């Protein structure tokens, strides 16, 4: 139902949008235990995480958060510009909640 | 005929093939969809 | 970067796949063997298009030098473009590989060879009434990071692809004879 | 079996033809839990979605959802221009039911 | 096992072999309930499709099905020369039993 | 482990190398009962098969099976050239098990 | 959680930062039995290895595993430079445990 990403970040506590609008700097991918995640950062300073899959995620947030990683893999690689991003601002990074792409 | 030039011509066509697939490589990567093979199989 | 006047626009261009030399009709398209030879491109001038002919795209150094090539060929037109390339190893350097033997010297051509696929073209200038719109147009599918790191090949791996005819003494001289094709020499 | 998209969207109640001819403008993706979907829009202004999978779906459109989701993100990459959409216009903004490219 | 895709073919009953020797014109795809297809069509006017998953499928085949779709997917995009196709001929449009490329 | 195709491939009985140094010619795939599996072949005139899933498949090899058939489908596209290949000699077409790109 | 490479790798035990700044010279996959697994060099020497999924490892790490081998697949045929590598160095070749690009 939310026709943009704005309005989705509302719907949710702890979040903040930020408009990025530039590629990915680097792009960071663990497989070690208890940090199986992705680190991503921009020219701006700013560094974002996609959470571990834990207990805080419903069974349906799981099939979901492997495509985001999915997502911000090949973003990088293709040098895309990520418009603005939807994240918890609860965690350190920042944890990812939506993404956006323009153009 | 197939001496000289018969291998400029193939040398030529090499060269140019070899980095046809450095482009492909590039532009062709960029449809590539990860499966996850767990949920395949 | 690299430049070449040529009167094909920017959606021609993005439909063939990148600038193409005479007659090759998609940039990866086979079957359609066609004739690649660098010293028959060379003396090859044409008219309505600058030198495209034998598997080779002659490209110029500068934006000026290219804009004189439009001058006197897409003399005619009354829009063409100068396409901004960048470099890669496809590309060979006409006068340092042909040497003595260069067709047409003083003019230092920079030849692609195959064409110019579009990811390595960076942008393009419009050209109306033979004057230059001074705002560049960014191609949106160029490969960055690619070709960052992206230079000319060395005049050395050109030397052998350099068609010189059966006999030409160059294959009996400095340096085709330290790389000369079977036959050659 | 259907073959053409017109064809297949018309044995379906609530459903229409966008004739789009052209790229996605803005993809949006979201992990959110309950709003785990993908949105995206076209120059044009038109917006429509790709539905969290709930009771509407029967199982055999689990896969055929994801899919989906992965074909939008590609074609967004890419840049590659889309023909038609198969709408079920009983959602706001309109779930996509089918996807067709030309040429 | 078979060395060739005419060879496969002919293991099977309702089956034709045909020479395409083309890219794709057409691609289809839809999550439409009990219609999760793919659907490509060639310049030649030719529609083929790749089956919706049902009874007349082995196990062995669901994984296949999906491959299959994946394939049909990228090798359009790339706009790749499909050279023959296994179809089995007793189903409208023709159904996709094997594909083979030629470089 | 193995740091090298011929270490790992000097592990099996039945095995051997093939230097091929060369791109795929033609690539083959089929989801057809009992014969879903995909074939490759060499301007060399060799050719080579990833066989159906079997009974002499351990578990750990089915993922396995799975993203060799992706690989080669990517690296045909590409036109990527094959360094190496282990394979069992005891099948018809041979059977392929491990792969090694250069450069 | 971390915000980097570094700082991640040093939450372990046998690790170790490799300070790459190169592309894969080589990429060897296998599908043979007890040695599912991708093996990666580069042009200064070092050979590394994603490895076999075992009773060393955590069930979240089975779907990790996967990921970084597409990650591995994917960076190779583009050439793209890796930036660091975290690894566990107690093992021949030592074991990729996260990996990091920039650009
Ligand atoms: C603000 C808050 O604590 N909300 C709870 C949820 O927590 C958020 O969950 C997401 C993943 O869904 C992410 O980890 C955020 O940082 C986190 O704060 C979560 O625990 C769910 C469980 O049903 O509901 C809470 O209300
Ligand atoms: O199966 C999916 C469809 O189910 C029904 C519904 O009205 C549509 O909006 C869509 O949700
Ligand atoms: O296994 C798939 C095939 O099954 C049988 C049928 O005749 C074919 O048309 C096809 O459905
Ligand atoms: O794990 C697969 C292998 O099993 C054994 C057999 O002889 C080989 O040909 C190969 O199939």
């Amino acid at each position: 139902a939310p026709q943009t990403i704005t309005e989705l970040c509302s719907e949710y506590r702890n979040t903040q949008i930020y408009t990025i609008n530039d590629k990915i700097l680097s792009y960071t991918e663990s497989m070690a235990g208890k940090r199986e995640m992705v680190i991503i950062t921009f020219k701006s300073g700013e560094t974002f995480q996609v959470e571990v899959p834990g207990s805080q995620h419903i069974d349906s947030q799981k099939k979901a958060i492997e495509r985001m990683k999915d997502t911000l893999r090949i973003t990088y690689l293709t040098e895309t510009k990520i418009d603005k991003l939807c994240v918890w601002n609860n965690k350190t990074p920042n944890s990812i909640a939506a993404i956006s792409m323009k153009n | 005929g197939d001496t000289c030039n018969e291998e400029t011509q193939n040398l030529s066509t090499i060269y140019l093939r070899e980095y046809q697939s450095k482009v492909k490589r590039q532009i062709f990567s960029d449809y590539q969809s990860e499966v996850d093979i767990y949920n395949r199989i | 970067r690299l430049y070449r006047a040529d009167s094909r626009p920017p959606d021609e261009i993005k439909r063939s796949g990148g600038l193409m030399p005479r007659g090759h009709n998609e940039y990866f398209d086979r079957g359609t063997q066609m004739n690649i030879n660098l010293y028959d491109h060379a003396r090859g001038t044409q008219t309505g298009f600058v030198r495209y002919d034998d598997g080779y795209v002659s490209t110029s150094l500068s934006l000026r030098s290219a804009h004189l090539a439009g001058q006197s060929i897409l003399s005619g037109y009354s829009t063409y473009y100068i396409y901004v390339i960048a470099t890669a190893p496809n590309m060979f350097n006409v006068n340092d590989v042909l040497g003595v033997y260069s067709p047409h010297p003083y003019e230092q051509e920079v030849s692609a060879l195959g064409g110019i696929p579009y990811s390595q073209i960076y942008g393009w200038y419009r050209v109306n009434f033979g004057v230059i719109d001074e705002r560049l147009h960014r191609n949106r599918e160029y490969r960055d990071r690619y070709y960052r790191n992206l230079n000319i090949a060395p005049a050395e791996d050109g030397y052998r692809l350099a068609g010189f005819p059966p006999d030409h003494q160059a294959w009996r001289e400095e340096p085709w004879i330290h790389h000369a094709p079977q036959g050659c020499g």
